[PDB]
């Protein structure tokens, strides 16, 4: 069960690098800014 | 009520595209109130679809269906088509027989008998099954053999002496000789009448085989049979068509018999 | 298996479906569903009212099939309720009412299509979350941006989407209705003028096979034409299941090449290649060279070997001399949209973003525009 455990930290990681990257635009700040651009 | 056993070599989308084959066959298909179709080779039901098109034209309940997954050991596969008029018999209850374990080489047929229970209000008999099978030539004395626990298995499961096993049974010529009917328990036993004798000729070809058979079990279903009804239809003589026009419809004639 | 949330992308051809977590969908299966044009049964079963997917293609004889997402939009819901139906309770096996559902749209989704679909998992499922995301968004994240212009070719529609610090620019948005169906019929059609036949059900299902495995994007088509003849590498064999061989030669990369010319179908329409560049152009200046530096593509059909390399000389011929292009085809991209809606409700942030039973029952459908975008 190998290639399962670095698929799976693989997975975590971009999740984590999404946390990062993506949250920032889904802040209600932010969520409100691209509200008013529409 | 009329009920035949029918097979059709290589019934697929190109015999059923065929507008002339198709006319052909679907005029045999309705001499009978129930039609047992072997040899459907239709990957997605395609030619299946289209004969019921065909038939339910006018009236869309003129034939319902009874169909099975594709059957066999190896990527040749065919499945088994009941077709039956609802206004003249119902279907009660429909079941596949376990013929056992494949992958452990012991499964008894090619093709595992598809079973259906019928209720004929029309004939003395009331309710009764039909055991379908079209058997592998090269075994076709261990599985008409094998018939003989199907019908213990339907007596189980129904409690039901009253059944029809019939189909291309490959029960002449080479692929069952004279000496091998002593080993079949489906003729051994008294249980069973055979109603296609081994002096019919059921192959359209110029050979003599009574391949296809109808064979009957218990006292209701016994005494519904019409004494001589059973014999094959030799669609040829009856069309008035050319040797070659009734091979590209089948090699095999219809086995009917009459009940009442 | 109880409380984990659901990603079902719905496509034209397929539905992508599967739990929020996970690297890839549980199950992978076409969208459609067929019910018998006649009464029976199959042996050993009672009567079906309808099959959903994989079981609907194989039994397609005695069936009227229905396709009810076009071009990227539902337009039957009768259809579509029997899809998800199929989904929750046959491929993964949940009960809707357990698991936030996090459904995909195509961009541009009507409101009225946007709300419906949003009245269905609450009244129809009683879903106790969802949302919707647009396809073409979703891919993007799966790719590491917030910022890029995605290409999203599927079964039934492409989309140009450019997407700035998270959001879609929807006055930008181009949709050609050229994809995946349009160009199988295609090859089809030049590879029965080679001189085949595709009329049983068993040979015309394989033309889509043959596409996928032997056709391919010509970096120069003109080229490619003229060395057709010449070549000793072009032509391929490709077997029947029956036992037959046909060869297949600059129809490998004839077929494709209509994504960039959609005349070789009769369409007036302008090539993807050109779809993209007018997205671009239709943006804010201030945005254009990331966008030029982050195309994303996305969806089986630009799954095509030499697709990215074509889409760079022809987009660098249309763009400023200077301007710095790449152009990003991730080796998952038949999945993106699913991936991306996999990471996005795995996220913490995005949990108070969910439409709740609660704040559904209180506003209605129209929630949807105010949560959802
Ligand atoms: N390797 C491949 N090469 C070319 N085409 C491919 C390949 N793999 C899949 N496809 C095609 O991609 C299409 C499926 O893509 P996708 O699953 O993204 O579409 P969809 O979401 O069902 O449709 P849409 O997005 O248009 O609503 C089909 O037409 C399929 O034949
Ligand atoms: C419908 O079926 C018949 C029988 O299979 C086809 O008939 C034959 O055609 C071939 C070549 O055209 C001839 O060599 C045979 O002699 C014909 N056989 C018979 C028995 O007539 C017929 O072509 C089919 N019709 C269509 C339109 O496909
Ligand atoms: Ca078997
Ligand atoms: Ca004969
Ligand atoms: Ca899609």
């Amino acid at each position: 069960w190998e290639q399962l455990a670095r698929d799976r930290s693989r997975f975590a990681r971009r999740i984590t690098q999404a946390q990062e990257e993506l949250s920032p635009c889904l802040t209600p700040a932010a969520r409100a800014r691209a509200w008013a651009r529409l | 009520l009329k009920i035949a056993a029918f097979n059709i070599r290589t019934f697929g989308e190109t015999k059923m595209s065929n507008a002339t084959l198709a006319s052909y066959i679907v005029r045999i298909v309705r001499r009978y109130d129930i039609v047992l179709i072997q040899e459907v080779r239709d990957s997605h039901l395609v030619a299946v679809g289209k004969l019921l098109d065909y038939l339910n034209q006018d009236d869309p309940n003129t034939y319902h269906y009874v169909v099975s997954e594709p059957l066999g050991r190896n990527s040749y596969k065919e499945r088994y088509l009941f077709l039956f008029r609802p206004n003249k018999v119902s279907v009660l209850d429909t079941y596949q027989y376990d013929d056992g374990c494949e992958s452990c080489g012991n499964d008894s047929f090619s093709r595992e008998p598809a079973v259906v229970k019928f209720s004929s209000h029309s004939t003395k008999v009331k309710e009764f099954a039909i055991v379908a099978l079209h058997s592998a030539p090269s075994d076709a004395v261990a599985e008409i053999n094998s018939l003989y626990d199907v019908y213990l298995d339907v007596q189980q499961k129904w409690h039901l002496n009253d059944v029809m096993l019939m189909g291309d049974f490959n029960a002449d010529c080479s692929y069952v000789t004279s000496s091998q009917w002593s080993s079949i328990r489906l003729r051994t036993s008294s249980t069973f009448q055979w109603l296609i004798p081994d002096s019919a000729d059921t192959t359209a070809t110029s050979t003599n085989c009574a391949y296809d058979r109808i064979v009957v079990a218990g006292s209701l279903l016994q005494s519904s049979v019409v004494p001589g009804s059973a014999a094959p239809f030799d669609f040829q003589a009856a069309y008035g068509l050319s040797n070659e026009m009734a091979l590209a419809i089948s090699d095999h004639y219809p086995v009917e018999v009459t009940l009442t | 298996d109880e409380t984990t949330a659901l990603v079902c992308d719905n496509g034209s051809g397929l539905v992508k479906a599967g739990f929020a977590g996970d690297d890839a969908p549980r199950a992978v299966f076409p969208s459609i569903v067929g019910r018998p044009r006649h009464q029976g049964v199959m042996v050993g079963m009672g009567q079906k009212d309808s099959y959903v997917g994989d079981e609907a293609q194989s039994k397609r004889g005695i069936l009227t099939l229905k396709y009810p997402i076009e071009h990227g939009i539902i337009t039957n819901w009768d259809d579509m309720e029997k899809i998800w139906h199929h989904t929750f309770y046959n491929e993964l096996r949940v009960a809707p009412e357990e698991h936030p559902t996090l459904l995909t749209e195509a961009p541009l989704n009507p409101k009225a299509n946007r709300e419906k679909m949003t009245q269905i998992m609450f009244e129809t499922f009683n879903v106790p979350a969802m949302y919707v995301a647009i396809q073409a968004v979703l891919s993007l994240y799966a790719s590491g941006r917030t910022t890029g212009i995605v290409l999203d070719s599927g079964d039934g529609v492409t989309h140009n989407v450019p997407i700035y610090e998270g959001y879609a620019l929807p006055h930008a948005i181009m949709r050609l209705d050229l994809a995946g169906r349009d160009l199988t019929d295609y090859l089809m059609k030049i590879l029965t003028e080679r001189g085949y036949s595709f009329v049983t059900t068993a040979e015309r299902e394989i033309v889509r096979d043959i596409k996928e495995k032997l056709c391919y994007v010509a970096l120069d088509f003109e080229n490619e034409m003229a060395t057709a003849a010449s070549s000793s590498s072009l032509e391929k064999s490709y077997e029947l299941p029956d036992g037959q061989v046909i060869t297949i030669g600059n129809e490998r990369f004839r077929c494709p090449e209509t994504l960039f010319q959609p005349s070789f179908i009769g369409m007036e329409s302008a090539g993807i290649h050109e779809t993209t560049y007018n997205s671009i152009m239709k943006c804010d200046i201030d945005i254009r060279k990331d966008l030029y530096a982050n195309n994303v593509m996305s969806g089986g059909t630009t799954m095509y070997p030499g697709i990215a390399d074509r889409m760079q000389k022809e987009i660098t011929a249309l763009a400023p001399s200077t301007m710095k292009i790449k152009i990003i085809a991730p080796p998952e991209r038949k999945y993106s949209v699913w991936i991306g809606g996999s990471i996005l409700a795995s996220l913490s942030t995005f949990q108070q973003m969910w439409i709740t039973k609660q704040e559904y029952d209180e506003a209605g459908p129209s929630i949807v525009h105010r949560k959802c975008f």
